[PDB]
């Protein structure tokens, strides 16, 4: 315990930007938490960003509008930001800073946990190998997901990434060859339509006693978007590595998190990277994405599914580019398929899942999964090549096989990808559809499938 | 004949290596001669040090030459233990000559706790007040400082001039 | 832009602390 | 002896009362005693970079000067282990803490003072022998694969006055004692070496032997050598980590050091799970390949300042084993993370950037790190020969090879394996570009190929010429269609497509294509260039004649042969063996020759 | 065989003219060391105190 | 003779990067040399970059690692850096700071020369008109080099600029109408196998008797590269203008030198130039490049061949740009010609030699040299401009003479440029091959050749 009284200073030396500077502090501690009371009584909270001698540099979460250097009173807590964590947090709604916004009491804490976490010893991990069956053939059959993976959704503005997320949430479960997820939802900078959508969808298509929401909207403090995913992930780690549950974390618009991060970085004149983002954006996103997996000796897990919006549909922008270097795959949501009224509009060529090879195969899904997947990839790429050759050389300059590829393209985009928003395809149905699509070609064009697989699965 | 030239190459490289080693041998011999000359100069200096009548004048010069380099209010002289009666007289003589050509005052003390190693040829060392700035007016130091600048002249006088150098500018 | 802002910051640090 | 903390910002502490503290010296910061290095001095103050998290460090905390630089311990107990940048054994932290984390400021020796090793001296050294730095004076049997030669530290000398008999000793017993100039040294099995000073050698020799990966490409077209330097730049999802791990599993090196510098933590659990199952044959006995591997992991959410200390920790373990006479390979995964750590630390110091934010001394660090790879004659009296290869992955932001780190590295390294995202999205793996990649060791390996395979350099130059002509044909076909084409061009295009799809492509997660020996590579290339020669000759010798054997005739005649040429890659090197594969490749040739007699 | 023959004789001839050059060096040195020793020892034993010309009295 | 004793200060007051700052210095001299003694006993050397009052700012050539601020002793010399120089320096190998590295003694000095040089009256120089026959057609035929010039090699990473440099060094002589070059060779930041290559190439062709090497490898200190090209150019000036011989100076990686310059300028917090390089890099490279030529009354010369590597093959980078404003031309090594197995891969369109017009012609090489060179250049340019749109729009829309330029392209790149790494062509063989190539075109298409020359040389 901390049994000594707290010190309160009215010694503010200067306000500038989002940063307050205090002097005459007694042994300032780095990353400490401060409670400021303004001249009109309102209360704000900040975190120490730098100490030097008797000076401390606090960064206020709500902003510095109205603070003066004669009457604002700051009280130092004596410790880093610890959040109160319990198991009743399931079935509750908080804001981006952890206060209740559902007319209930505050959390009666089972523990107080530091929200920065602790990197997990790489020797105490378990490689994730149990495949989640999301019921979406574009993910199950070609970009399979294991339980413990971190795999974001790369979308843009105006596309249906929210419905894809909610469908994954309400359909997901293990594969049945012969109990449920606890959702933790954090939204950073969403509008009221999105929060309404998610709240309505959780308490209708399932149960709301297994969800914990952290809602930070678009008219809320910007600098408090920096601690919202860390509150969400501390709750997730308590529920998973101490109470031994299977958690699914949904972090919505990491783009707004990255933009709040850029704003705080530019506020105090740090070295930029590409397009103005701080040079430490990789090391900062990695402290969020890397809190997801399994450990040795405990029967919980954490599956993360961030949601992105790529500016101008560009995948080379710093946000998707740095996200793809950290996470174990990505699910790419395409605009060209949305304009053709296709759902789900998932483009499988820029998609990837890095834990698929260890989660599919004999005894896991079925012996032929990997070959069907690779052959569908090859055929889809060659079909998209032919489709662009014919835009130059015309419809009547193609061969007999180019038309086979152009038929595969249509039947693939309309039968395999296109699914319908409440349809739950077991992975064996997905593989059967894949084989029905591969039988368009003679078995000599399928040059990625070994012969002993074509002898057993191609004629049927 | 392609293999004939393949072995001609080895003959070439071996001749080159032999010539290189011969050049380096002669250069090392000349270096050895220069080193013997410098050691004999050290012996001559050490023979001079025993002549107390001349060592007194040498010390008179060395102390003032260090004082004129430091130019501090308080200075400290470090000598050998056996040289102390002479450096004391040198300091006592050099203080007024320093006050005349500088017009200020000076306090010079002889460090009697720490002496120079007794195996040095001779000389003194001068320190400032807090012993952060130091001049080393020893005979080893002076001979090494002066001998290294006369190396063109020593080479010319010992091994003759270079008949390929047409212009000296 | 960043390099010139650094030069100006160092100027206005020196002149004030000296 | 004790300073105090004066400021904290990020990973950078500023401590006062540090008068006689040297540059790049280890200190211990705080009450948890985090480890840090001095990187600036001004007066009585010092600027320290800390290899741990500084959250909660107050002002006025103690700072302890150690008087030594960041160094590693080198003794028996390194093989099969996993460390972090500071060289802390992650399997003893996991067992003394009984937890799933790494406590801040935890102190545990790198090598255990409990295990007893089997030590036998050199049988020629007796009391009185004159021994110098580098001499192997004993051998400790570490495991079934690796013999651990015990050398004298590189800066010691003297005459033996004691040398222990064979027996079982732990790494705190005196195994040697020797006198020099009247003083005595006692030496145990463990020595200590500063990670920023290069271990000395006798001479650096040229590289004359191949570093055999398991990939058809990178062995045929852009070969590395034993003692070379390689860079693998690519965007995300291209295959840098898979190439690195296959190279570390199937190469011909005696020791493997794997540095994971700022990358995924689930990619070190794939190594600690896969490797204890893979084995290799030596004397009839099988031995796992983890008995000759050491990992140094500093993942992407670990402290950012310890990404530097990681790199130097690996290249100093590659040089300790090379000095024994082994051939070591060192995989540095994303040196770009080391560059990013350097930029972060340089930003906390308010330094003037050079290019895109990086410090002005980035290229110097990169060059002096890559200049530690090579083949050497080892310091010490028994004549050995060792080698250290370095394979460094680069992660250019946005996939742009024109970024500062890629530009800095490509002017240092001699091999350049450039990966392409276009080939990665179609699942064409490995995604090497084959049009921008190169190897500057292709002339140094002429003797080896002449003496050992002798039919390969012709095939290689022919295949490179085919692939180079296909790209001139393709940019024309893209605009004027595939109708203006001669018959020899129609043959070049199809042969290049056959090569690209069934020679260069190699799915490494299959039982047949995880590894491909060099005899299988040369056999496939032989059978694929023979068809090119036959088809071109047939289309050319009956050109002016009215019979006009063209590509469509060759194609509808041999549709049974082209399928076999494409399926040549499905032959297991283990279930079929060498003789069966060679016989099948020799029979497919006769089939081709008879089928080409059939149409003339 | 001709190479293995010449390899040693060439080395001995070079080692002959090397010794010739070294004797020339030593006979040059013997006849000149004393004058240069006098010049050196007179430069060393001639002290002239001096102040920097930038010093303002 | 400086006969006063030297002053030794234990008053270090800051270490930062490559620089050490000292206080309480008595009358600090600018550009002075300082000898530093570290606590253990090792010794380094530095040079004073700036004095102000009592302060001095030394740059240490061997780095600042191990240096503390209480027990390091700095001894001030009283003089600027004067290097010892002699004629025995031929046949010896030194490191980047002039110390023997071949098991030989230190240089017994014939003289001590200031390493900044001595300005040469522009009225006492001589204009260079003696052509150097390098035996390389791309240089001899079209970019001739006079004896006394300064002409660099603009190269890139992975290209064979060392082979071209060594071939020039091996084959260079005067144009035979009826001794030879001494060589000084400075290497700044090369790897070990480049130095091995150059040493082996020099001593395998019997040259080593007449070669002086200064070697700074990539494992050596970085701040030495600043004085390395100036000890190599102070020897070359002693040999040429006092011992009266013809010197050839090679300076390998003039890009590493500029990187060391930028590294020292960035530690001094100076107003940066373009890409971060110092703002005085032009005036700095010009004090290196302009130490070359012949002077009146003395029968010695200095030819300079620097060797750059352009970053990203970019010729508008600060280093190639500023080097072009100072040297008399450039030889451009191209990557497109390298990737097609052409050696030497010299692209003659951006190559230039500004002293060629006055070194060739009647009475020097042959009366048809300039016209053949001009016509070959014009034909190559027209052929490239044809080949562009031939590849773009229409292989059959090519005119009847737009196919002669393409055949000229092929035969010129395969017969004139491509030479062989040990082939020594005369100038007249080069001119004969040029005529054999010009005979492709009917004599009406050679508009850049006068009629008197066409009448005498075309019909053969
Ligand atoms: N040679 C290969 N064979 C099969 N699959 C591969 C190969 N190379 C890469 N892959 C697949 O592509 C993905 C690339 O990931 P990785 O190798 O980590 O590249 P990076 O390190 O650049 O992110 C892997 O998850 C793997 O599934």
């Amino acid at each position: 315990y901390l049994s000594q009284p707290r010190l309160t200073y009215k010694t503010v030396s200067g306000v500038n930007g989002p940063l307050v500077i205090l002097d005459h502090v007694k042994f300032p501690r780095y990353a400490e938490i401060v409670h400021l009371t303004l001249p009109d009584g309102t209360k704000r909270s900040g975190q120490v960003l730098e100490v030097s001698g008797s000076k401390a540099v606090v960064q206020v979460f709500e902003g510095t509008s109205g603070i003066d250097a004669k009457k604002t009173s700051c009280e130092f807590t004596g410790d880093i930001l610890r959040t109160p964590v319990s198991e009743d947090m399931l079935g509750r709604v908080f804001n981006g800073s952890g206060k209740p916004i559902d007319r209930g009491p505050v959390v009666l804490a089972e523990d107080f946990l530091d929200i920065m976490g602790q990197p997990i010893n790489p020797q105490c991990r378990i490689y994730p190998e149990e495949m989640i069956q999301t019921g979406i053939s574009a993910i199950d059959g070609m970009n399979s997901i294991a339980r413990g993976q971190k795999i974001p959704i790369f979308s843009a503005a105006g596309l249906p990434h929210n419905e894809i997320a909610a469908q994954i949430c309400r359909q997901a479960g293990l594969v049945k060859k012969s109990e449920n997820f606890a959702i933790v939802f954090a939204a950073m900078g969403v509008n009221m339509e999105t929060a309404r959508f998610f709240k309505s969808d959780f308490e209708e298509n399932g149960s709301m006693d297994n969800v914990c929401l952290f809602l930070n909207l678009a008219n809320d403090p910007t600098i408090e978007r920096i601690i919202t995913p860390r509150l969400a992930l501390t709750t997730a780690e308590f529920l998973a590595y101490q109470c031994e549950k299977h958690v699914l974390v949904i972090l919505t618009d990491m783009s707004s998190y990255a933009e709040a991060l850029r704003e705080v970085s530019a506020a105090r004149e740090e070295v930029p990277g590409r397009r103005g983002f701080p040079g430490y954006m990789y090391t900062d996103l990695a402290t969020i994405y890397e809190r997801a997996g399994r450990v040795e000796g405990r029967n919980g897990s954490i599956t993360q599914i961030p949601i992105l919006t790529m500016p101008n549909d560009d995948i080379t922008h710093p946000i998707p580019d740095l996200t793809g270097y950290i996470t174990e795959g990505q699910i790419y949501v395409d605009r060209q398929l949305h304009n053709r009224q296709i759902y789900p509009p998932i483009n499988v060529l820029p998609s990837l899942s890095r834990l698929m090879k260890s989660a599919i195969g004999e005894g896991m899904t079925r012996k032929d999964h990997a070959d069907v997947s690779n052959q569908l990839y090859a055929c889809y790429a060659i079909g998209k090549d032919v489709q662009a050759m014919k835009a130059v050389v015309g419809e009547e300059a193609l061969t007999s096989d180019d038309l086979l590829y152009l038929e595969f393209l249509q039947k693939f985009e309309r039968n395999f990808i296109a699914q319908g928003p409440y349809e739950n395809r077991t992975v064996f149905e997905t593989l059967d559809i894949g084989w029905q699509l591969l039988r368009i070609f003679p078995k000599e064009m399928l040059k990625r499938i070994p012969q002993s697989t074509l002898s057993e699965f191609y004629p049927r | 004949e392609k293999k004939e030239k393949q072995i001609e190459q080895q003959k070439k490289i071996q001749m080159s290596n032999l010539m290189n080693q011969a050049r380096l041998k002669v250069l090392r011999a000349r270096d050895d001669l220069i080193t013997d000359l410098l050691n004999e100069a050290k012996q001559r200096l050490s023979k001079v040090v025993k002549d107390t009548t001349r060592y007194q004048v040498l010390l008179d010069g060395l102390v003032l030459q260090g004082l004129y380099q430091l130019l501090e209010p308080r200075m400290i002289v470090r000598c050998r233990k056996q040289d102390f009666p002479l450096v004391k007289a040198a300091v006592q003589k050099a203080i007024p000559m320093y006050k005349i050509a500088t017009k200020n005052d000076v306090d010079v003390q002889i460090d009697q706790e720490s002496y120079l190693p007794e195996d040095i040829a001779g000389g003194v060392e001068i320190y400032n007040g807090d012993r952060k700035i130091k001049v080393s007016n020893t005979l080893e130091s002076r001979l090494d400082l002066i001998a290294q600048q006369m190396m063109p002249e020593v080479r010319g006088a010992l091994f003759g001039a270079n008949a390929n150098r047409k212009f000296l500018d | 832009f960043y390099r010139l802002k650094k030069i100006q910051e160092k100027k206005k640090i020196l002149k004030e602390k000296s | 002896t004790f300073g105090y903390v004066h400021g904290v910002s990020g990973p950078v502490v500023t401590a006062c009362d540090m008068a006689g503290a040297a540059m790049y010296e280890l200190v211990r910061v705080g009450h948890s005693e985090l480890v840090g290095e001095i990187i600036r001095l001004e007066g009585d103050m010092a600027t320290i970079q800390v290899y741990e998290e500084t959250s909660g460090v107050s002002v006025g905390d103690p700072v302890l000067r150690t008087g030594k630089p960041l160094s590693v311990e080198l003794g028996p107990g390194i093989m099969g282990a996993i460390f972090d940048g500071i060289q802390r054994p992650l399997s003893d932290i996991s067992s003394q803490t009984q937890s799933i984390y790494i406590p801040r400021g935890v102190n545990v020796s790198a090598l255990s003072r409990d295990i007893k090793w089997d030590f036998t001296p050199c049988k020629n050294l007796r009391v009185g022998s004159h021994i110098t730095g580098g001499d192997i004076y004993g051998i400790v049997s570490e495991n079934s694969l690796i013999k651990h030669k015990i050398m004298l530290p590189p800066r010691n000398r003297g005459t033996v006055t004691y040398i222990a008999p064979p027996g079982n000793y732990d790494t705190s017993d005196v195994v040697l004692e020797l006198e020099f100039e009247g003083v005595k040294e006692k030496f145990t099995m463990v020595q200590v070496w500063p990670v920023r000073q290069v271990r000395p050698v006798t001479e650096k020799l040229p590289a004359n032997h191949p570093l055999l990966t398991g990939q058809r490409v990178l062995d045929a077209l852009f070969p590395c050598v034993q003692g070379g330097t390689t860079a693998i730049p690519g965007a995300f999802g291209c295959g840098k980590t898979v190439i690195s791990q296959s190279l570390s599993k199937y190469s011909n090196s005696d020791v493997i050091i794997y540095v994971g510098c700022g990358e995924r933590g689930n990619e070190m659990s794939e190594v600690l799970r896969d490797f204890p199952e893979l084995t290799m044959e030596v004397d009839g006995k099988v031995e796992s390949i983890m008995k000759r591997t050491a990992l140094v992991a500093n993942t992407s959410n670990m402290p950012v300042a310890a990404r530097e200390a990681s790199i130097y920790t690996g290249i100093t373990l590659s040089e300790y084993f090379r000095d024994m006479g082994y051939h070591v390979s060192m995989m540095a995964d994303s040196t770009s993370r080391w560059a990013e750590a350097l930029r972060e630390i340089s930003g906390r110091l308010a330094e003037m950037p050079a290019d895109s934010g990086y410090p002005a001394y980035l290229g110097a660090r990169l060059a002096s790190f890559y200049e530690r790879a090579g083949r050497v004659k080892c310091l010490g009296n028994p004549e050995r020969e060792g080698s250290v290869s370095i394979v460094g992955a680069v992660s250019p932001p946005g996939g742009d090879f024109s970024d500062p780190v890629t530009s800095a590295t490509l002017g240092i390294v001699q091999v350049f394996w450039g990966l392409d995202k276009k080939l990665a999205q179609r699942k064409h793996f490995p995604s090497v570009n084959w049009l921008i990649s190169y190897s500057k060791y292709m002339r140094a390996l002429d003797e080896y190929y002449d003496k050992h395979f002798t039919e390969f350099v012709p095939l290689r130059t022919k295949a490179k010429e085919i692939l180079q002509e296909e790209e001139d044909l393709a940019e024309i076909v893209q605009l004027v269609g595939k109708a203006s084409l001669a018959e020899t061009d129609k043959i070049t295009l199809e042969v290049a497509k056959l090569i690209k799809d069934d020679f260069l492509q190699q799915n490494g997660y299959t039982p047949y294509d995880r590894f491909c020996p060099f005899y299988k590579t040369v056999g496939m290339l032989s059978n694929m260039i023979a068809f090119y020669d036959m088809a071109r000759r047939a289309v050319e010798t009956t050109a002016q004649s009215d019979n006009k054997i063209t590509w469509s005739i060759i194609r509808e005649h041999m549709g049974d042969i082209l399928y076999k040429l494409s399926s040549m890659k499905f032959k297991d090197p283990l279930k079929d063996g060498e003789a069966k594969i060679k016989s099948d490749y020799a029979q497919l040739l006769e089939d081709m020759q008879n089928a080409f007699r059939s149409l003339e | 065989a001709a190479a293995l023959g010449s390899r040693g004789s060439c080395s001995t001839e070079v080692e002959k003219e090397t010794q010739e050059k070294m004797t020339i060096l030593q006979t040059y040195f013997r006849q000149n060391r004393d004058e240069v020793l006098d010049n050196l020892l007179a430069f060393v034993c001639d002290i002239r105190p001096e102040i920097h010309e930038n010093y303002r009295i």
